[PDB]
């Protein structure tokens, strides 16, 4: 139910400290998007930085003077290039297994924390939205 | 539970494995990669379990007053990890918990939060991160523990555990500098007592 | 044991399946036991006795 | 074939199937569902009777507050059940095992219809009597 | 995309397949006419190559089923590779089992998109569809 | 190894591979199968000390004012053998366990109109525990693993020292956590210092 | 005697019998039902030994204090149950005994009662019906004893000596809490002396 891979912190203009709850392989495969009016994402080295594995330090602070109210700390594991190939002639090692099995935990994990890029029910009844536009609704009746 | 071996060596952590290896007399691996080596493999986890315990017990280096846990804006819920060696209140009694992962209060009997809470927290640091006398003392506890369970001499035992007092002695040492503490003026109760 | 190089005809594609016949393989019957094939590879198939 | 499945409660039952496969009896996660949804602990409020069964300690209905009750698997994604060490002995079982736990969370995936809104016969969004939020 | 469709009016069998699949009867073919048809492999479909299928039959508008769907549906019951002991692992076998639940994973990024989903300004794309017992 | 990776490990697994580790045998991959008596023995052990050690009761894990509802139609409280202590939030306790239902000893009676409040400790997960008693409850099932399970005399006196530290640890804890104070959070000594 | 292999097996008595078995290094069984398993019948029996001898001890919880035990009514006999673990007066000396399996006035030398008399009684109760920190000190001290008589081990009857003496401690703890007495409004003589 509850998205573990999607962590959005509200932004008060004066915090640049971030916490990664979510394992990840890579540190590209954390994503850093600011959203308010619209969703900025963030560079790695030159908009933020991973002061410890666990916290994600911004360079700047951002709040809803500068437009933006949430920064977004999200996982996107790469699917179609994977960190372990296993090759004919390679010795079979412990890490390179467990990336394996690690990396297609993540993939399979995104996938089921898909209700933050749809409409689904969160920890209440509701149908949350997560702060963004419904477009294309167009008329009503 | 953070995997201790799943990211790459440091030059500390190379040397601390050789040195557990060394108080049974294991020669010194090159690294720490895989190589069938069962010796090192389990003085790796050894040391990861004393980096983990001796960091949870709480020295002013390591323990932070005042920090502020966010929760998330649409499931105001603040993650309780596992790297959490340590979640206190700044003051008083404590009222966080941990119940499912996430920081549960159990006065209020709630885990939804509508903004940060300030607790004193002892979050997982690298043993590359540790003082030196710090990582000397994780080293001989280590050493000491992988030769009392893969080894059991009872000679290199008692060397041991005199090795691990004294390294325990130096580390108290280093927390009393560290910490600067005084009972007149740097004291919560006494200090307003002093007023004139 | 034996090697066994897989004739013509043996793949049928609406099932997507090589079938080899045991008495063509060895001009003779079987009753009892696993049977295994191994590809020189190294990919082991394990046939269950019907 | 569904990993979510949701039985309608009445005073008299306390015995419902678990048609789905799981891996560990903590991936099985039973929600009693009403005006307030209610997460189930494993031996106070419920049992396994079988492998495929959940007995409930107390027997629950409209009058309490609940009329649906949930049995959902939710593989677990941080703690595996499978982690591969440096100088043992690589076993099948572990591979295969490791192979499973993760289509799990694969197969829950494909699940989340349920805690979506759905579309209609005639095409559109039934928010099924639930507030749209932010 | 592990979804796509085609719709031939004209004489055509040949449809391409965009997806990657591990097994024939992973990839499954209907006909989105009044109510969906699901075909079956021998009978109405064979796969004159790994890339493309040849659906027998026009099939077309003519017909009601006008469009014809190519979807994937990876099982999650059945494993293609199921790892034994005493048999030599394979760095074909170890790269495939991770795919199939890969596919199983992009499969379901589809699939939960399908009803509504996010476009690439990052909003919530609706297909022009009103949101009806929406409760206030 | 390449990459900065960020992952976790299963905090059971790790436990019975420091169980294991205790009485110096290589650790499992997984505990899962059914076929494997250490890992059995192990887990079995661990979840008997995780047990036994929240039942203590600490102020992190003891519940205050707790209700516990009855059943609508029978009235009985179900009385959960995972209720590791329950007892009334002041004074004498009144309740006990009878055929698995709350029983009110003084009253006589098994049927509650309305839920009762208790100070009651429910069992929880090792991994809901804190850092300190997790290593106390591993020190601990470890200890008891190699008397049951290995038996080497010298791994007994090792592992009571390792428990003493691992339970000094804990009460350091518990007091930190507690914060008591018998002055002004004292029950009597804090009405004694009004003036 | 309370028979303890004739009903159901609980998943508590099942997991306080694989305690026991697991004292002397025996492998857990599945099910308590008759496998021809020796160990298991023994440990069996010293649990239900042990699970009588710590009730009969008397507690503020399982003691039942102002119980009325009615007779028949065409034969006016108490029965005196094996399950009476221990029958007291509620106040003062007592004078009710057993003889013959039925409650004799042993002042007044009659069996016969024309009503219910009242008793401070323990019953027995099922090892399930234990409080949590009793039943580790019913399977501790049973380990203890199951061991003492069926391997012998001196190693693991220095260890169950200690871990029953921690057991009881644990039992005492629960005693006092569940107990909450007084000694200034909670007793019986010193409560009166309060009165101004």
């Amino acid at each position: 139910n509850v998205i573990k891979t999607v962590l959005t912190y509200q932004l008060d203009g004066s915090n640049r400290d971030f916490n990664i709850p979510f394992e990840y392989l890579a540190r590209k495969f954390v994503v850093v998007t600011l959203i308010g009016v619209d969703r900025k994402v963030l560079t790695i080295n030159t908009d933020y930085r991973f002061a410890t594995r666990t916290t994600i330090s911004l360079t700047k602070a951002w709040g809803p003077a500068d437009g933006y109210t949430t920064i977004e700390l999200r996982r996107v594991t790469s699917t179609t290039d994977r960190l372990v190939d296993f090759t004919d002639g390679s010795i079979l090692r412990a890490y390179d297994l467990n990336v394996a099995q690690i990396q297609t935990m993540h993939v399979a994990e995104e996938a089921r924390d898909l209700t933050t890029d749809t409409i689904g029910v969160n920890n209440d009844g509701h149908l949350d939205a997560r702060g963004r536009r419904i477009v294309n609704l167009a008329n009503a009746v | 539970m953070r995997s201790y071996d799943m990211n790459v060596e440091t030059a500390a952590e190379l040397s601390a494995v050789n040195d557990i290896l060394a108080s049974i007399g294991e020669p010194p691996v090159s690294t720490l990669e895989g190589d069938a080596n069962a010796d090192a493999a389990n003085a790796r986890r050894i040391l990861n379990k004393i980096n983990r315990q001796i960091q949870s017990r709480g020295w002013t280096f390591n323990i932070e007053e005042g920090i502020t846990l966010l929760p998330d804006v649409y499931s105001n819920l603040i993650v309780y990890s596992d790297d959490y060696l340590s979640l206190m209140s700044t003051s008083g009694q404590s009222i966080y918990v941990n119940r499912g992962g996430y920081v549960y209060d159990r006065t209020s009997q709630s885990d939804r939060f509508d903004s940060g809470i300030t607790v004193n927290i002892i979050r997982l640091r690298d043993y590359d991160e540790m003082p030196e006398c710090f990582r000397y003392w994780i080293v001989t506890k280590a050493s000491r523990q992988f030769n009392n369970r893969f080894f059991g001499a009872p000679e290199v035992e008692g060397v041991l555990q005199e090795e691990e007092d004294e390294a325990r002695r130096l580390c108290m040492e280093y927390e009393m500098d560290y910490g600067g503490y005084n009972m007149l003026d740097g004291d919560a109760f006494t200090s307003g007592l002093l007023t004139r | 044991k034996i090697r066994y190089t897989i004739p013509s005809g043996t793949y049928n594609d609406d099932t997507f399946t090589t079938s080899i016949h045991i008495p063509t393989i060895y001009g003779a019957n079987f009753g009892r036991g696993k049977i295994t094939v191994l590809e020189p590879d190294g990919k082991i198939t394990v046939f269950e006795q019907p």
